[PDB]
RNA sequence: ACCGGGAAGGGGCGUGCCCGCCCGUCGAACGGGGAGCCGGCGGAGACUCCGGCAGGCGCGGGCGGAGACGCGCCCCCCGGCGACGCGCACGGGGACCGCGGCGGGCGGCGCCCCGGCCCGCGAACGCCCCGCAGCCCCCGGACGCCUUGCGCGGAGAGGGGGGCCCGGGGGCGGACCGCGCGUCCCCGGCCGCCCCUGAAAAGCCGGGGGGCCCGCGCGCCGUACCGACCGCACAGGACUCCGGGGUCAGCAGCCUCUAGCGCGGGAGCGAACGCGGCUCAGGGAAGUCGGCAAGCCGGCUCCGUAACCUCGGGAAAAGGAGUGGCUCUGACGGGGUCAGAACUGGAACGGACGCGGGGAUCCCGACUGUUUACUAGAAACACAGCGU
């Protein structure tokens, strides 16, 4: 596992190369399913608003909040 | 140090008779600070409202443990066995029966 | 409380290659977790001191780049050996022929 | 041993398998009054050298 | 202050062994842990490894030489005596 | 059957060339070895199952720096890793262990009690930062730098600024808060020691010279349980690993948390005599082949210690005195120790436990060591030394 910038993040879902992405509420996490490793990064929910609008429509996203 | 709150309720204990008083009465006297008991008045000070003791402070703060304390100790004269007391919130105990 | 843990390895015999530590796991529990050898590095050809640069990690787990120095004899010889073979070469060139 | 050859297993497993009684419908079949099978053994008192 | 009188190094060995091997080991011994000097380094840091072996600590030159001391003394001779006849060969 | 190098001893490829001195896919379930962690599930299995997160080995779709140093292959030769002893101490990390706070839960309670007990958890692996010692670079040219100990410097110290290694720590991922004395385990730099100098190979890598992201897979065997083993079944014999608290010099003795709980069966009586124990007035070896057996001494601190001697010893020689509890004071840079004083108790205090009796001599063997497994441990054997 590991953590990644914003911009890396996009390019590997521009390049197909997410399966699953989870949005979690605590502050948000956003964890995604490459072939390697699972990358996780931390955005205030301002930030991810956008950041999910961008989400490729080929990648399936969750969420999880309780 | 500054000025922190609790509160005990003693909800439960309308149909068996308990004076909120005495209670509040027992807690005033023997309330140690420092192993004793000149400058308490003008630290800790016990009310009784919502039919639940209440213990505000000014400058001074201890533990909810000790709220506690002297809980089961005036219990100890005529309830033996009828209370147990339990943790609702933060700063505020319940009192429940067996 | 009680904090015993039984032996990890196939036999309890305990050479240097079966030397564990102790941690505790996100369970609540002792757990024992082998100590591997560290290998040393390269040494120098003709001093016999480590050479700079490489670290203490067998050769098949270090990228091409890692495992090698920027020089002529690079992870051979420990540079002030280097420079003691030119000056050898070059001066008994320079008195095996002209006197 | 929990460290075995899967030869010595072998053998030991035939003289598991073989340590029976008599069925009683080979005791009604054959006629028999010998129902015990002698050739059983306990391992507290046997020295199965294999 | 002083801690023993006569039997320096050989405290060690208490009362045992009798005093002729003990007067022995006195010379013996204080010689192997001496400190020499290297014949490059030209400072005083040779010592004993093995027997007949010696190292500076500072030129980090191994030399061989004699069981409990740098030189001997039918070494010192022999390679006098080897050095006159090979320059006496030149004519 | 036993013994053995002196034999025209095989490989790369692609024909055809080229290279070549001559065994072992025998021998270690503790040595070497490419790579695994957490959580969960069952009547009986788990580093093996399930879920999650990784790692290893395979297969298919020429630049920067002043410098120390930083950022595809093939053959011949030269090297490296694998790869290594013992030791008193000193230092660092982890785990354990304690004290205090704060959060949740208990117990008992004649008096006292914020004083008792239990629970407060974070892996492998990936990225960034930080790492004492130690070795290296640059300037420049010396009455210093520094360790518990040492050690180092014109073959270039100190000082200023840098590079590399470091089984470790932190932060983010994976996903409650402080402070301490010790204990064990591993690691570090030194120093000491030897007529003792403390394995090998597979495998993997570097140098010099010459020629030139996404998929799929990982076969074979062991794996239950046990001191259920050997002594005809049994107070005997039978290798290793993990190791809390109090008292204490302590892995001793004595008591204990966790965990675990057999040992061919019970009851009554309280004779002799036995077996294992305890105490005895006065005397004190008169007993006996013989002080056999038993008893005296014993921890710690201070005082005080002869003959003789291979000058190292003798030596705990011999002999003396003190020692609890409580209330305090001083010294050392938060921590135990060391020193001293008042008061007090049948005229007591290493209050159990643990723990030398001593001295004057003669014979034998110098000494530590070895032996008749099952009646002999010695004066016998060995030994360094000496000699042929
Ligand atoms: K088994
Ligand atoms: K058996
Ligand atoms: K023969
Ligand atoms: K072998
Ligand atoms: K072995
Ligand atoms: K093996
Ligand atoms: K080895
Ligand atoms: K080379
Ligand atoms: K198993
Ligand atoms: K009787
Ligand atoms: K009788
Ligand atoms: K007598
Ligand atoms: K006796
Ligand atoms: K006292
Ligand atoms: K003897
Ligand atoms: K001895
Ligand atoms: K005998
Ligand atoms: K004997
Ligand atoms: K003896
Ligand atoms: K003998
Ligand atoms: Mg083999
Ligand atoms: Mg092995
Ligand atoms: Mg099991
Ligand atoms: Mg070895
Ligand atoms: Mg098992
Ligand atoms: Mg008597
Ligand atoms: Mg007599
Ligand atoms: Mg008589
Ligand atoms: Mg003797
Ligand atoms: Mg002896
Ligand atoms: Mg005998
Ligand atoms: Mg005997």
């Amino acid at each position: 596992p590991n953590t990644i910038t914003e911009e890396n993040l996009m390019k590997m879902i521009a390049d197909g190369r997410g399966k699953k992405l989870v949005v979690k509420s605590c502050k948000v996490k956003l964890k995604l399913r490459t072939a390697k490793y699972l990358y996780t990064l931390t955005v205030p929910n301002a930030d991810d608003a956008k950041s999910i609008v961008k989400g490729c429509k080929d990648k399936v996203e969750v969420q999880y909040v309780n | 140090q500054g000025n922190i709150r609790f509160a005990v309720d003693c909800s439960a204990g309308k149909d068996l008779e308990l004076n909120l008083n005495e209670f509040a009465d027992y807690v005033r006297t023997h309330f140690k600070i420092n192993n004793r008991k000149h400058g308490v008045a003008e630290k800790v000070a016990c009310s009784v409202e919502g039919d639940s003791l209440v213990i505000q402070t000014t400058g001074y703060e201890f533990a909810k443990r000790y709220v506690k304390y002297l809980t089961k100790r005036f219990l100890y004269q005529d309830y033996q066995g009828v209370f147990r007391v339990l943790s609702t919130d933060k700063e505020t105990y319940t009192l429940k029966p067996y | 409380a009680d904090c015993r843990v039984t032996c990890r390895f196939h036999s309890t015999y305990r050479t240097r290659s079966k030397i564990v530590r102790y941690k505790r796991t996100p369970g609540n529990r002792l757990t024992s977790l082998r100590v591997k050898k560290l290998p040393n590095a390269p040494h120098c050809a003709e001093t016999g001191k480590q050479i700079h640069g490489i670290p203490r990690v067998i050769p098949q787990h270090l990228t091409r780049q890692q495992r090698k120095v920027s020089r002529p004899y690079g992870g051979k010889l420990c540079g002030s050996a280097l420079r003691a073979h030119i000056l050898e070469s070059f001066l008994n060139e320079e008195n095996q022929a002209l006197r | 041993t929990a460290n075995k050859t899967l030869s010595r297993k072998l053998r030991l497993a035939k003289k598991t398998k073989t340590n029976k009684n008599i069925p009683r419908w080979v005791i009604a079949k054959d006629h028999l009054k010998k129902t015990w099978n002698y050739k059983r053994h306990h391992w507290r008192r046997s020295h199965l050298k294999l | 202050a002083k801690r023993t009188k006569k039997v320096g190094l050989t405290g060690k060995y208490g009362t045992r062994y009798g005093r002729a091997a003990r007067k022995q080991l006195l010379k013996i011994e204080t010689s192997q842990k001496a400190k020499y000097t290297c014949p490059f380094c030209a400072k005083d840091k040779v010592r004993r490894t093995a027997c007949g072996i010696w190292t500076c600590r500072s030129c980090s030159k191994t030399m061989a030489g004699g069981a409990y001391s740098l030189h001997t003394e039918p070494a010192n001779a022999a390679r006098a005596t080897i050095r006159r006849l090979r320059l006496a060969r030149e004519d």
